[PDB]
């Protein structure tokens, strides 16, 4: 439900909503090499980087919310 | 008029209006003359409406006055326009019935078979026999109510709220909504 | 929402409810009806809707206190204390309408607690 | 088998107790007849108690409230009683100084539910005491102002319905949330309404001596 | 010119008159005679249009603003800005004196309703009110149950027993009905009929 709002907050962080999509792309790209777990169930690695820039805005969201 | 004509209903027009005399046929050009036979038109005739039915039965109950004895359609459309007025107005003197007569005389109404006295005082002096108050009495009553009655009687639902006009229309006056029977026989149309 | 004039009185010549959840609480209990006028205590007495219309009358009390009444909403101020409160005329309809705003942005702004 | 739970209460305020409840498992169709009569029964058959007048024998000089201020803010006391019939109550307070709905000497079965509510502002050193008519009444029913206070422990109610457990019988689970107004708990407003459509439908299984 | 350390700004819409006042405790009297008009904030000052008699003493009165309010409701930019705005448009106000030019905090204190000078913000002017009084008693009667109702944009005043007062729902609604009795005057007169029809 709520988890759309953090992305309007992130968009609204960053100064190029296509550079930032590129950087989720980047970022979850990263995890998925980075970490080998397989991380595809219940939770997504993008609502993953949403959750933890979200929680760099300080905000109290978990990971995939 | 000029007093009282603020609340209730006056002509529109005061009276003592002046009238007056124009161009006779010789007078004026052939397109503004009015032609020497009436002639026929699909319109000639004053369209049946629900407003017209209900305005008439409004004069003739009193609770309303007209200029004539037909509704002109300048009359229809401020009923139109003001209608729930008068209805919640006939509702209301219906609940103010109720509270007098008491229901076993309001629903007797709709129990043509309960042919014993049911005003309040009646009601009382057979409870003081009897032993059934009110309600059983109402009960009974009720219990002599056919089927086709009580579909009746469910106009007076407090959900429905039928007009109490809407209830008590006979036939005649209903056939004004359309306009009487049909011109073509509807048995023309009529198949097991 | 209301009837207006000639269309709601058959001749020339309202609850009062403190807050807006009485005033629900009123239709639901089938004590006013959808399209009843009624009187809203509007305590939030800013953003008051107007029509640039000066008052339709005013009543001044010898003791000061004086009652602004408008085609929409009524005002009770004194020369001496203050504006005690803001009244508007209003329907179940207009105030669920406002309300059910109020609420889908109050419900949205819940998560930022 | 049929069995009830509180899954969660609050008490944002005062005057603002929360509550929902589960009732699960439910036939097929039985969970939104439930919850429709459950509603109705909350909303309007359960007895609530509220101040239904209010006479000030003495605008009213010295007091910063205008009158209908003071019967308005009156409404707005919430009181939880048993009576049976009306019953009077009192206020009575010399000035200056706020009274409040603690200053109300109550009937002996009400309690108020919230003690902090303002009633009226006394500027200046004088008499007002007030006697309150009070009344206990269901929802749906009906110098000496009526305060139409509407009799409505339960500010609101909801219910929804949701399948459960994915099996084939599509048995389902009733979500019932209701906001009371402090004068009863949920729980309590629960149960009342259960009761009292219990009460309505009985009638139906009265036999009658012969 | 004038400076305003000893008068009462009483800002309307279109400009603020300066009332002279002298020293009280509560601020609460005017000069009557030391009248001045100036632009919302223009420092320019000018004799408003006194229009009638006006007293020539020291004398305490109330005040108060006959405004509308205004919804602005300005076009918004990116940064917030606000979707509504709402604002008081004091268009005339009435200064209405106080009986026996007794004090807020009298027993006795009663407005003077006899004496109610209006000042209007467009015409730039003083008036003094020609109230009509319905109370039995004329000059020597309870001051207390009077009740003042001002009218068509506050050119009309009446004094009426406090126990008439129309509720404020009877008043809005005979507004309505007599608005809306012209207007469907107004509609139903184009009709043929009309001529020959009744109010019904």
């Amino acid at each position: 439900k709520v988890m759309t709002m953090d992305i309007e907050r992130l968009l609204l962080s960053e100064d190029n909503r296509f550079e930032f999509v590129n950087s989720v792309a980047a970022e979850a790209t990263e995890y998925v090499e980075k970490n080998r777990d397989e991380y595809g169930g219940t939770k997504k690695a993008i609502f993953h980087v949403l959750s933890n820039r979200v929680n760099d805005l300080g905000f109290d969201r978990p990971e995939a919310y | 008029d000029k007093k009282l004509g603020r609340p209730h209903p006056f002509i529109d027009p005061t009276k003592k209006k002046q009238i007056e005399t124009t161009l006779t046929s010789d007078e004026s050009w052939w397109n503004w003359r009015k032609p020497e036979k009436e002639q026929w038109s699909r319109w000639q005739r004053r369209r049946p409406d629900v407003e017209t039915v209900f305005l008439k039965a409004m004069a003739e109950t009193g609770q309303v006055k007209l200029y004539g004895k037909e509704p002109t359609l300048t009359e229809t459309s401020l009923y139109r326009a003001r209608r729930h007025l008068f209805k919640e107005e006939r509702l209301q003197a219906e609940r103010e019935r109720l509270a007098k007569e008491g229901p076993m005389a309001f629903y007797s109404e709709w129990v043509k078979a309960w042919k014993r006295d049911t005003s309040r005082e009646a009601v009382q002096k057979h409870f003081e026999e009897t032993g059934e108050d009110e309600n059983t009495q109402l009960i009974e009553m009720f219990s002599h109510q056919t089927d086709r009655e009580y579909r009746i009687m469910m106009g007076t639902d407090v959900r429905i709220k039928r007009d109490p006009l809407a209830m008590r229309m006979k036939e005649d006056q209903i056939k004004q909504i359309w306009g009487g029977d049909p011109v073509y026989p509807t048995i023309n149309y009529i198949q097991a | 929402g209301t009837r207006r004039g000639i269309c709601a009185n058959r001749y020339n010549p309202e609850p009062f409810f403190c807050n807006s959840y009485d005033a629900i609480g009123a239709y639901r209990q089938k004590r006013i009806n959808l399209d009843s006028p009624l009187w809203l205590r509007w305590q939030l007495d800013q953003r008051v809707i107007a029509s640039k219309e000066v008052p339709i009358e005013v009543h001044y009390e010898s003791f000061g206190n004086y009652h602004e009444i408008y085609a929409h909403y009524l005002i009770v101020r004194s020369v001496k204390k203050e504006t005690l409160y803001i009244y508007i005329r209003t329907t179940v309809g207009h105030i669920s309408f406002y309300r059910e705003i109020e609420e889908a942005i109050q419900g949205f702004s819940q998560a930022c607690s | 088998t049929l069995q009830w739970k509180c899954v969660e209460s609050r008490r944002d305020s005062k005057r603002l107790y929360y509550g929902r409840f589960i009732l699960s498992p439910l036939m097929k169709g039985q969970a939104d007849t439930i919850g429709i009569a459950m509603r109705r029964a909350l909303l309007g058959e359960i007895e609530g108690t509220c101040i239904t007048r209010a006479k000030s024998e003495n605008n009213i000089v010295g007091i910063q409230e205008s009158v209908h201020e003071i019967l308005m803010n009156l409404n707005e006391i919430v009181l939880k009683s048993n009576l049976y019939g009306t019953r009077n109550a009192l206020i009575c307070v010399q000035g200056p100084g706020y009274i409040t709905a603690r200053d109300i000497i109550l009937p002996p079965s009400v309690e108020i539910v919230d003690n902090t509510q303002h009633i009226a502002t006394l500027t200046e050193p004088i008499n007002l005491c007030i006697g309150l008519k009070i009344e206990r009444n269901r929802g749906y029913s009906l110098r000496s102002y009526p305060i139409d206070a509407v009799f409505m422990p339960v500010q609101n109610a909801n219910h929804s319905i949701h399948s459960y457990g994915n099996g084939n019988e599509k048995q389902e689970i009733l979500f019932i949330e209701i906001w009371t107004n402090g004068s009863l708990t949920p729980k309590e407003a629960l149960h009342e309404a259960s009761r009292n459509l219990i009460n309505l439908f009985i009638p139906f299984l009265h036999v009658e001596e012969e | 010119r004038i400076n305003e350390d000893e008068f009462h700004k009483i800002s309307l819409l279109d400009c603020d008159f300066f009332i002279r006042k002298p020293p009280d405790p509560d601020n609460d009297v005017y000069d009557f005679r030391e009248m001045y008009v100036t632009p919302p904030d223009t420092d320019i000052y000018s004799v408003p249009r006194v229009l009638a008699p006006m007293p020539q003493k020291y004398i305490r009165c109330a005040m108060s603003d006959y405004g509308c309010y205004d919804v602005t409701e300005p076009p918004i930019d990116a940064p917030r800005d606000p979707l509504y705005k709402s604002e008081r448009e004091i268009s005339k106000v009435f200064l209405t004196k106080h009986y026996r030019n007794r004090r807020l905090n009298d027993p006795e204190f009663v407005l003077d309703f006899e004496e109610i000078y209006v000042i209007d913000s467009k015409t730039k002017s003083i008036t003094r009110a020609r109230v009509l009084v319905t109370v039995p008693g004329g000059r020597k009667r309870d001051r207390k149950d009077d009740l003042l109702v001002i009218r068509d944009n506050g050119n009309s005043f009446k004094i009426i027993h406090v126990g008439e007062r129309d509720d404020p729902t009877t008043v809005i609604e005979r507004e309505e009905w007599t608005k809306t009795r012209e207007d469907m005057e107004k509609h139903l007169r184009k009709l043929r009929d009309f001529s020959v029809s009744n109010w019904f």
